[PDB]
């Protein structure tokens, strides 16, 4: 439900120009079946962190079986997170930054956190997808209910990425790779938008060692 | 082809082709011996939505359903949160063979609303049946009812005993994902708040997500209340609410106070496995009595009860020639987060949920109720199996008709 991006090269507030969002001005964007919020929990010379928050309406979602009404969709980083990234960070994804063109053209020290990514294939799939792009990848998992350990573990993983990468590459990688894990995407949107967010791979994807796996899941 | 069934309460009930085939599937692949299947319980309707602030269901509307249709008194019973279980007990295996035609040597059965054995393990079933046999033995039930068999309508707790796959794959999945991201959301906004498309206000966002978080927490507490580990038969609880049938008699002519009283006396003494049902009588014409009903429902649900089943004083009731609901469900505010969603109580959500249509659900219940009554009367008057079976099969078929699952 949450994506954060953290930058620590002084002046770290440069993250604001690169993402085309003023750290002092929180914003809300409209999505299909809800909203996305962007704001900066921290913004100093030493450390800047941006947050992208999904605000999914459970009623409008269902109107678009019992588990059509009660489900994990409002709380996970599904393809909705990709759709939101494109809606909020579209210019940064393209590589444009007229205020800091030099920073946008080079590798920057960056950290990203993606919460509650549902993944049927486990940790293994996540490493196979992100490691070959050069990230240092941290994964943590969760039990379904700590009062009922017998129910076993969830299929949710919170993923940490760290590396030296261009802003546009970090955004593109997450934009394209998140839906690879979303086994129920063709259910919640179907065809129109799914095609839109596969066209974006037109480069590194053809060279990704998991091209088959990625093209398959689509 | 199409199937027309005739019942005493409704002379024409149609079973369509689609429904008959969907029923045939589950009936032939997983169901118990059809010689035991003398009844299937009906689906149940909820009330009109409430107006009262931040409430979806409330006692007043269920009370009004009956009062405006000429029924002066209702019995409110705690809605146990488990799985419906039909419990048939014979005195011995010779009674089952003679009366029922059952050949596998069993002397009883506990089955579900779809007609499957409740327990995967027969020994556990036989064990449960035997505990019920002994209580009936000591209360003098067989003699007082001149019968060597009985068919009880019950709830079997805990819910988690049958719903574990649902809890694992759906309910606890929403709960862990929900609690984790919502807490992290609150924490980030709080940090943003302290360090302070369209413009948003950080403090409003923080307030909103703080509320989403508190609701998610209460949703998790709500589902947990109906779960606990089962390591033996002693972790279970059986709560019978209808005595349906004994030799020569379908007890649909007895009022619900009678059912509650007779069950408490013959079934629940000196065996904590078999519990009585908390209930009250309400005069729906009287303001004071209605106030008690409300208070009693508020206390029950505040202490974690699902809600109540509101029943007409008499078992079967009519407004002129019009058959009325034999039961209306009225569920707690907190319980309903498991049905309508953890966040259904938030203003922008709960208002969109007030416009629900129970017409279809009400019609399915009457038809299923009428088939079940007919199955029981055909069996009690000794008609051949296929005449009993077609009504029971009919209930199964109607249950495959699509309808809002939150009702
Ligand atoms: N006292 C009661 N009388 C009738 N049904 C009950 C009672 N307590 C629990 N139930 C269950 O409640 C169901 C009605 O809908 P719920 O929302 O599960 C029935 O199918 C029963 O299994
Ligand atoms: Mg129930």
């Amino acid at each position: 439900m949450i994506l954060t991006i953290t930058y620590t090269q002084p002046p770290a507030t440069d993250l604001g120009y690169l993402l085309h969002k003023n750290p002092s001005r929180p914003q809300t964007f409209e999505l299909n079946h809800g909203k996305a919020h962007i704001f900066y929990p921290e913004a100093t010379s030493e450390r800047c962190t941006v947050a992208l928050l999904l605000d999914i309406d459970p009623i409008d979602l269902a109107r678009g079986g019992l588990f059509d009404y009660v489900n994990d969709r409002p709380y996970v980083s599904s393809s909705f997170m990709s759709v939101a990234i494109s809606r909020v960070f579209g210019t940064a994804m393209s590589g444009k930054c007229k205020e800091k063109p030099e920073l946008a053209a080079i590798k920057l020290p960056l950290k990203a956190k993606i919460m509650m990514l549902p993944c049927k294939g486990g940790e293994e799939i996540i490493y196979r997808l992100f490691e070959p792009l050069g990230y240092k990848v941290d994964v943590e998992g969760y039990m379904l209910d700590e009062k009922f350990p017998e129910w076993g573990k969830s299929r949710y993983y919170t993923v940490s990425l760290e590396g030296e990468v261009r802003v546009r590459d970090l955004l593109n990688h997450i934009y394209v790779l998140i839906p690879v894990l979303d086994s129920e995407k063709h259910y919640w949107v179907g065809e129109d938008e799914i095609d839109k967010l596969f066209q974006h791979g037109e480069g590194w994807l053809v060279d990704h060692p998991e091209k088959e796996l990625i093209t398959g899941r689509y | 082809g199409k199937k027309i069934i005739t019942t005493r309460l409704m002379s024409s009930i149609t079973i369509h082709e689609e429904n008959s085939i969907a029923a045939l599937e589950v009936m032939s692949r997983f169901a118990a011996d059809p010689h035991w299947l003398i009844y299937l319980p009906p689906t149940m309707s909820p009330c009109e939505t409430s107006k009262k602030e931040g409430m979806l269901e409330h006692p007043i509307e269920a009370f009004e359903y009956f009062r405006t249709r000429g029924v002066g008194k209702v019995v409110c019973e705690q809605k146990h949160m488990g799985s419906r279980a039909v419990v048939i007990v014979c005195k011995d295996s010779q009674v089952a063979e003679k009366r029922f035609g059952v050949l596998d040597g069993t002397a009883g059965i506990c089955y579900t609303r779809t007609g499957r054995h409740f327990f995967d393990d027969m020994q556990l079933e036989a064990e449960l049946i035997d505990r019920v046999r002994k209580v009936l033995d000591k209360s003098g039930f067989w003699g007082d009812f001149n019968t060597d068999w009985v068919c009880l309508d019950c709830e079997l707790m805990p819910w988690s005993a049958k719903a574990q796959k649902l809890l694992e794959e759906q309910y606890s999945a929403v709960g862990i994902s929900g609690r984790v991201v919502l807490d992290e959301a609150v924490k980030l906004l709080k940090q943003a708040s302290l360090n302070k498309g369209k413009n948003a206000d950080i403090n409003e966002l923080l307030q909103r997500f703080t509320e989403r978080s508190e609701m998610m927490q209460k949703y998790v507490e709500a589902y947990r209340k109906y779960c606990w580990p089962v390591n033996s038969i002693d972790d279970l609880k059986l709560a019978p609410f209808h005595i349906l049938a004994t030799e020569g008699k379908v007890h649909s002519d007895k009022n619900h106070i009678w059912h509650m009283d007779t069950i408490a006396k013959y079934c629940t003494q000196d065996d904590s496995l078999i519990m009585a049902t908390n209930h009250i009588l309400v005069d729906v014409t009287d303001a004071e009595s209605v106030d008690k009903g409300i208070k009693w429902w508020e206390d029950l649900t505040a202490s974690g009860g699902e809600g109540m089943v509101v029943k007409p004083y008499d078992f079967i009731v009519k407004n002129g020639r019009e058959l009325l609901q034999p039961a209306v469900k009225c569920r707690g505010r907190e319980y309903l987060r498991i049905i309508y969603g953890p966040e259904y109580t938030m203003d922008e959500n709960i208002e969109r949920l007030r416009n629900r249509a129970v017409g279809k659900k009400r019609s399915l219940a009457l038809r299923e109720f009428s088939l079940g009554m007919e199955a029981l009367e055909r069996f009690v008057r000794n008609e051949p199996l296929y005449r009993v079976h077609e009504c029971v099969f009919g209930v199964l078929a109607l249950e495959s008709e699509p309808v809002d699952p939150r009702l």
